[PDB]
RNA sequence: CGCUUCAGCGUUCUUCGGAAUGUCGCGCAUUGGCA
């Protein structure tokens, strides 16, 4: 039983929002925040939306299987990968992907020019009968951001390895070829990985060529 | 408030609908708050607080940042730039006092009372535009 | 949604205002050569720093307040043509009614620096025409002007006589033809009716007030002098400075003698120093009429002909 | 499953103005600025805006139901590529048109030619009456200046990609043709698309046709 | 911001003093005259706003704090313009050697930060708005 | 405590008030109240209920009663922006309870109103 | 020989849905029972 450790950073390519409540604002302020983390109250990236989008694009890409319903009804390598609960054949999840947290250097970085993590863009909607605006005030995290994640991989079974971090790379590609958080297909969310450090930290299993 | 009245959110309804008058005309009424008061002035008050209250929250410490405490002595010299184009507004700052709050706000450098100088003031335009 | 070009023929020097208006000292004019030219004030500060000649640019403005030209002060420290050129924006022509000029209205330029009518400015005109959202209505802003076709005008009032004035504005010169871009929707307007209305409003224009200037001497004087046109009809005052009965649609749609005294009222109600001390309705309300050129012709202020091209 | 990167540019031919709100104006000065991306301190274009222009152009010139009340309520292929959110037809979009940066080209070129990002144009309203004016002062983008997007299409029906691209290629020469942000009425806003490539990035899908 | 001369304040609160201290009733003819600093009107305080806001906006897109030599030239020409105004009209002076403003701009120049030229735009802003709200 | 012509407030008048009102058309609340507004003024109820259960002491806190106060200030600006708001606030006299709760001053108080509160948004759904 | 007025205004300030679901809900050993 080896775990393989993946450590790297998660670079906002454009203005990304998670969205978060629980919330009250002021008329007229704020209306939508973006996930932070409380104790430091900079934003943050869950391992929940970064573990989802994943399984859910790397789940369109090897296919849906026609009329499913359910998550456990995906592929047997997603199963595998991201966990299952199915009846009879619950799968543990070799991938723990793990909250996003916002990078130090970036922190710096942005003090250094003295700016906001967070912009408030405004937008609006244009009511088609009565052409209308509507407005609205979504925070989002400014680009030029970084948050570092943290990945464990629980090999479980030594031959499969290689088809599973190759799975991995697969999704991850998806991702940055995708969005991340909400709003990204009016342009929120893309996203950067930068990979720094595949090692495996438990077991002595060999990490060298992934 | 003058007369020994107590600042506070009743006191912003009191305020909008004393000042309230139907003043029909040609049989359909026309309500004006403090002579003719539109909503938009209203509104860019209202932005101005905005942009103060988002710059006070985003802080962390309960005591204002100069910052903050500028843009209040700047938001004192808004006031009186309204005050003087437009009347109503003139009226309507002498009627809330909020000019007024914003030096009791400054003296209290704190962001608790902030924050009920932001809210009496969302009480004022939230009462405006239920009245109308 | 249909789509056209109009094109503006200029018969009347244009000057769409910048908001930014300079003085006889902030530029340079060659009264000799007849030549403003136009200069950034940065510029002209460090090369007399550097020449140690603002010392005396101080003082010169000092001695006479009121009139402190520019060119006056250089030619007191015999400073080269070059080095005017080093600080120098660009020159421009000069028409000059009275001498030297007072004061310089600066045509509006964008960010890349050239010369252009704005679509708004176009807009607004054709609204004062056309009204009685015109969101279907669309200006796009002008083609570039080019350089060539601006030069410095002096405006000149006419109650009943010309009177050179301190008016100098920066204008684009008459027989030049700019490019528009409208785009309207067939449902709300069409491109006949907004032609036809702009030449009823133009008729109106000519029936209403500009007879009651062509009776005075000033406006003889003016006509004799070729001030108007032969062709001028889809005629719309688009530039500053064409006038009251222009910016006002009212004044066309009131019988002559009704618009009058509503004018005249309103002129009261605003300016009291002019039409505030006048007793009763002149025979034309506003009185003047809203700029000569090198040349033999006169010009009147902002006219212009629109011809839209699908 | 595919995933296609359409990379070009916006210029604009007339000065843009998107606006942003939350800044406060000095007296005289700009009363409405355009919206910027905070760290570079640049003006964007937001790919909500070139959305919302693209969808709603080209909903009119398919056309609309009347009484049509809500963009939910859209011809097929405007619900197909743009998304949807209707109770029980909950489409996906298969357009993620992002924030049109500043160029870097340009932003050289204008640097070289000691221009200001943004120009500040002088307007007012005179009353057709009383022959009083209001004036004010607008912030736009400096004609000439270029935006790079970046607009991902998912391939959700293979068979859809051709009239799919063929829509999108209406929507955008309708946008070309329309405005974009400030109105065009007063002639803000005019732009010009120039596609670099066109290419699947994920997938087999071949797009050398499109 | 600064400080003028004995020492005083230089603020928005003392942009009121000094718009209060000019401020005299005279009224003519049974009617309210308001007169500002000896004669001085709207139109020449907006002028020079307006020369302060072309310096002002181009500092404001302006990234870096410290003042680029483009500012520091525009504000050379902008005592030049202050010093000319003056002379063409004495309630111009009398407006500019009761703000103090020339000083101020001096100040600016010396400090050469982002934020003591914004500082002293406010303060301009506001003689301005307190002009309009007492007249 | 208790609406006009004597009628009392409860769960019980909860449901019964959410019935009156309901209308077949679809089914109409309040003169098209949607679900979304019931829920943003239960976000606001939410909120106040969590400082309040957070909280163990039975007397309710400056805090919480300043946060009723701009309740009622919100209810009055859903109420001038939406017309079925107002005529739900006033059909289910929320507002006044709110002023019933902070005269009464307690989180005894305070939580039965949170329950009617949430008792009309359950009627609501289960009547639609 | 310039001067004066105007400096932004009126109007939207979020909306519409989903508000948890599915799975397990004690098992075993001793007691018991049967041999």
């Amino acid at each position: 039983y080896s775990k393989i450790r993946i450590v790297g950073k998660i670079d906002v390519l454009t203005g990304l929002h998670i969205g978060g409540g629980g919330e009250t604002s002021m008329i007229g302020a704020i209306a939508s925040p973006v996930v932070r983390d409380p104790y430091s109250r900079l934003p943050i990236i869950p391992g929940s939306s970064i573990k989802g989008k994943m399984r859910s694009l790397l789940a369109k890409h090897i296919g849906l299987i026609p009329g499913q319903k359910m998550h456990n009804q995906d592929a047997p390598e997603i199963l595998r990968l991201f966990g299952s609960s199915q009846k009879g054949a619950i799968q543990s999840s070799r991938l723990q992907i793990s909250d996003a947290f916002f990078s130090k250097a970036s922190q710096e970085e942005f003090d250094k020019k003295d700016l906001a993590y967070t912009e408030t863009k405004f937008e609006n909607t244009i009511s088609r009968l009565t052409a209308v605006a509507n407005p609205r005030q979504i925070e989002r995290v400014t680009r030029g951001a970084s948050f570092d994640f943290h990945i464990i991989y629980n090999v479980e079974n030594i031959n499969e390895v290689m088809a599973d971090f190759e799975n991995i790379k697969t999704a991850i590609h998806l991702l940055e070829n995708d969005y991340l958080g909400g709003g990204g297909t009016r342009g929120n969310g893309r996203i950067r990985f930068v990979i720094d450090s595949i090692d495996t930290v438990v077991g002595d299993f060999d990490s060298s060529n992934l | 408030t003058k007369t020994g009245e107590m600042i506070d959110l009743n006191f912003a309804r009191k305020v909008v609908e004393e000042n309230k008058r139907v003043k029909d005309n040609r049989g359909r009424q026309e309500i004006v708050l403090f002579n003719g008061l539109t909503t938009s002035k209203l509104r860019n008050l209202l932005e101005l607080i905005n942009h103060v209250y988002t710059k006070v929250y985003n802080s962390d410490d309960t005591t204002l940042s100069e910052d903050v405490r500028d843009e209040l002595e700047y938001l004192k010299v808004k006031f009186a730039y309204e005050s003087g184009r437009e009347p109503a507004v003139r009226t309507f700052i002498e009627k809330t006092y909020v000019d007024k709050l914003v030096d009791v706000v400054l003296k209290k450098n704190t962001k608790k009372i902030f924050l009920d100088y932001c809210k009496y003031f969302e009480a004022l335009v939230a009462y405006a535009k239920f009245y109308r | 949604e249909k789509v056209y070009q109009v094109k503006l023929k200029v018969y009347g020097p244009v000057h769409i205002g910048s908001g930014k208006i300079i003085r006889k000292q902030e530029y340079i004019y060659d009264r000799r050569k007849s030549l403003a030219h136009i200069v950034d004030g940065p510029n002209l500060v460090k090369f007399l720093n550097k020449k140690g000649k603002f010392t005396a640019y101080l003082q010169y403005l000092n001695t006479t307040k009121e009139r402190a030209d520019l060119y006056t002060f250089l030619r007191q420290e015999q400073i080269d043509t070059n080095d005017w050129k080093t600080f120098v924006l660009y020159t421009e022509r000069v028409n000059q009614g009275k001498k030297g000029m007072n004061d310089l209205h600066l045509f509006v330029r964008d960010g890349r620096g050239d010369l252009y009518i704005p679509g708004s400015s176009l807009k607004g005109a054709l609204r004062t025409v056309l009204e009685g959202a015109f969101h279907s209505l669309s200006i796009s802003d002008s083609l570039p002007i080019d350089p060539k076709n601006l030069a410095i005008y002096q405006k000149i009032d006419i109650n009943k006589e010309l009177k050179p004035m301190p008016l100098y504005r920066e204008c684009v010169n008459v027989g030049t033809t700019v490019e528009f871009t409208m785009k309207i929707n067939s449902d709300d307007w069409t491109i006949e009716k907004i032609e036809k209305q702009i030449q009823q409003a133009y008729l109106q224009y000519w029936n209403k007030w500009f007879v009651g200037m062509v009776t005075t001497p000033g406006g003889k004087a003016f006509i004799k002098g070729g001030g108007l046109p032969s062709v001028l009809p889809t005629v719309l005052f688009l530039g500053g400075g064409t006038g009251f009965p222009s910016k006002t649609t009212h004044y066309l749609q009131k019988p002559k003698e009704q618009a009058q005294k509503d004018i005249f009222a309103i002129l009261q109600r605003r300016f009291r120093n002019v039409y505030g001390k006048m007793a009763t309705v002149p025979k034309n309300v506003p009185m003047v009429l809203k700029v000569n050129d090198s040349t033999n012709k006169w010009y009147q202020q902002g006219v212009c002909l629109l011809e839209f091209q699908p």
